[PDB]
């Protein structure tokens, strides 16, 4: 019940499906690659989750370190203020509860250090865990800071916005046929070194056995200097005449109603503000190829300055066209 | 007055007589592995593998089976059951005591959530093709096992009655952890640090 | 410098020579694995040989 498989959906996104793949694995370096690029919703969570985790973990470590040295006994049980004089043997001055260890870990890692919970020189394990906690805190801090700067570097690029018309046409220009779509642009910055390429996708057997299933020929776009470049501010019409060398040369008015054609168009180039290459692609199955229809004039010189009227981006009007073939039209004068 | 993980009784934290021969310090030590596994396995599962290598359409539930998978689910469900029993015994005992004495059941609850996270981690790391990470899990068990042992043996030195509910209930956890450790070891050969074939075969939908 | 992983363009183990469209043809297979596409690609095929010149100079490579 499904329609013929399309090579490229209207929103680019070549929908091929590679199977029989020699699946390597992950290498555990994939996680960091994913982490550097997340939607901002998450990178205000993994920040909080990392900081809060590390804090709590080192808090429990301080709790056990103090607990096993007998400090908590000396604080809790012995006299509160007067009946007891500290033996100075304590490991971490004035941390007599878990919450105290939390308010010590925060101090020891966010570099606050209020100074009501000092580090004495008795318990060597305490100094060891202090070195370890400080090192871990710095490593996490640098990684998170670099992640935040990376996700502030990519605030310029948003999305490829280059708009091709819905359905193409085929008309008459200078006594010869053609085939036209309509490219366009939206945002402020122009394109730089823009290029256009037209490929026709077909299943073309050969007289020598080979039958390439999905094979893609390239066809030229009309231009008086044979250069595939284009400089666009208002929408252009990148025509591509048909001739004996061209593959569409055997197309027909009625056969196109049931035919296997696939004219993908790709457009490449950079943008001045971003300074990043980019490209956009689309395809035109036979069902959305009209005939005789030509595109409409869109630019009208108003009183002050030129105006491009997007109101009729893809509107088409019928005009004279012959129902014969390209080879019929070019076969003979009388033809 | 607030929570007292060692009992709000003076000298219940007096560690002068012995270093680890205390009722609550053993409980806290047993607690530590969960508060490590959760905080080393929360974000790793949170930030899943999102890089692009070959394509997006992966074989759904590709490696549906895993080496030794048959025991895992049932064993971990039994672990959840025994954690439930432990928390129940602690909570029923709690009302008789004076203070909160969180040492009775806080480790049990932390282990409950840790075991659930372990199941989730196993399923989310096995179904997708990423066993090189699974090695981390093994460490947990070792750690946990040791702490559990560090409890039980001491009880024998205290010689709690065999007919007592608490000792009998807590006994089986060590054996369950040992069986889980063996299960984790048995799939050690295909994916590990070294000297293994590490053969790669895709599995059909 | 963590966006990169490694090269992902794959060639055939062996070549092929045949007859296509009436004349002899040389073949080779090229494939890609990375999901992201490769824009503005180009290929070049060169013959490396030890040569001779009528004047006498010989270029090894
Ligand atoms: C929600 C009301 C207060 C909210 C403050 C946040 C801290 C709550 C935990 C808490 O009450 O500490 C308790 C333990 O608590 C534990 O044992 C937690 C187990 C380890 C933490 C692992 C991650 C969770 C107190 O533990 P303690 O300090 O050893 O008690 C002796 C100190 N004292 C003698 C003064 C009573
Ligand atoms: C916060 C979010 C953190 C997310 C995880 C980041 C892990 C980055 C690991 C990068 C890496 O590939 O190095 C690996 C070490 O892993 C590690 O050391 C992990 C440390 C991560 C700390 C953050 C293996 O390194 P290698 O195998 O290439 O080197 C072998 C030469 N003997
Ligand atoms: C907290 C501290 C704020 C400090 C300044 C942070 C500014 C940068 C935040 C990025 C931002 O615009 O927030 C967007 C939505 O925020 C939110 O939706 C906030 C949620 C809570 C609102 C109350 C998430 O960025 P995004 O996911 O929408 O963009 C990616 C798709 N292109
Ligand atoms: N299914 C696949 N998935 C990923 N890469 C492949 C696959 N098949 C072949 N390759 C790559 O193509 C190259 C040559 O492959 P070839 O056509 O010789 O198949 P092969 O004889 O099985 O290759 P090899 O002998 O290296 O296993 C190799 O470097 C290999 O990495
Ligand atoms: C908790 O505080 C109570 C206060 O009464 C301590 O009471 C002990 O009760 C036994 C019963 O014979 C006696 O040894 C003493 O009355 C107390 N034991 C001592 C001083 O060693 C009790 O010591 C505290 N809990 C624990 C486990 O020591
Ligand atoms: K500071």
């Amino acid at each position: 019940r499904l329609p013929k498989a399309r090579f490229i959906a209207k929103s680019g996104a070549c929908n091929l499906a590679h199977k029989n793949i020699r699946e390597q694995g992950r290498f555990l370096q994939d996680i960091f690659t994913t982490l550097v690029d997340l939607k901002w919703r998450h990178t205000l969570v993994i920040f909080t989750m990392s900081f809060l985790c590390s804090w709590l973990l080192f808090a429990i470590m301080w709790w056990l370190v103090a607990f096993a040295h007998g400090d908590i006994y000396a604080y809790m049980e012995k006299g509160i203020t007067e009946k007891s004089g500290l033996e100075s043997a304590v490991c971490v001055t004035n941390v007599r509860s878990f919450t105290s260890a939390f308010l010590f870990s925060i101090e020891v890692q966010v570099t606050i250090g209020f100074g009501g919970r000092m580090m004495t020189e008795e318990c060597p394990l305490a100094i060891t865990v202090l070195i370890l906690q400080n090192i871990v805190g710095l490593i996490i801090n640098a990684v998170m800071l670099g992640c935040i700067f990376m996700k502030t570097a990519q605030a310029h690029r948003r999305a490829e916005t280059l708009i091709f018309s819905r359905h193409a046409v085929i008309a008459v220009r200078n006594g010869k046929l053609c085939f036209m779509f309509r490219v366009g642009d939206l945002r402020k910055s122009m394109i730089i070194s823009a290029s256009v390429r037209i490929q026709v996708v077909k299943k073309t057997t050969t007289p020598e056995g080979e039958v390439v299933p999905i094979h893609q020929q390239d066809i030229p776009v009309d231009n008086p200097i044979e250069s595939n470049n284009i400089f666009l501010v208002a929408p252009l019409i990148i025509c591509h005449v048909i001739d004996k060398r061209s593959p569409l040369y055997d197309i027909s008015a009625t056969d196109l109603v049931n035919q296997d054609l696939e004219v993908i168009v790709i457009l490449e180039g950079v943008v001045e503000t971003t300074g990043i290459t980019t490209q956009a692609r689309t395809s035109y199955i036979a069902e959305e190829i009209q005939w005789g229809h030509r595109f409409v004039s869109i630019v009208t010189e108003e009183e002050g300055v030129y105006s491009v009227d997007y109101s009729k981006f893809g509107n088409t009007v019928r005009v004279a066209a012959p129902r014969c073939s390209a080879r019929e039209l070019d076969e003979k004068p009388s033809i | 007055m607030s929570l007292s993980f060692c009992g709000n009784n003076i000298s219940s934290y007096n560690i002068y007589h012995g270093v680890l021969q205390n009722p609550c310090f053993v409980d806290a030590l047993n607690l530590v592995p969960h508060v490590f596994l959760l905080f080393i396995t929360f974000p790793i599962l949170f930030i899943g593998w999102g890089s692009q290598s070959s394509k997006v359409q992966i074989h759904h539930n590709t490696w549906l089976h895993f080496p030794g998978h048959n025991l895992r689910w049932i064993l971990t469900f039994a672990l959840l059951f025994v954690h439930v029993c432990e928390i129940a015994e602690g909570i029923v005992s709690d009302s008789q005591r004076a203070s909160r004495h969180l040492h009775l059941f806080m480790p049990a609850v932390m282990g409950f959530v840790a075991t659930t996270t372990s199941i989730v981690y196993y399923h989310n790391i096995e179904t997708s093709n990423f066993p090189k990470l699974l090695l981390a899990l093994f460490l947990y068990w070792v750690m946990a096992f040791i702490t559990k042992t560090i409890k039980l043996v001491k009880y024998w030195q205290l010689g709690w009655g065999m007919s007592d509910l608490r000792f009998c209930i807590t006994g089986v956890m060590v054996i369950l952890n040992g069986l889980l450790m063996a299960v984790e070891i048995n799939v050690i050969r295909v994916r590990r640090y070294v000297f293994f074939m590490n053969p790669q075969k895709v599995k059909p939908p």
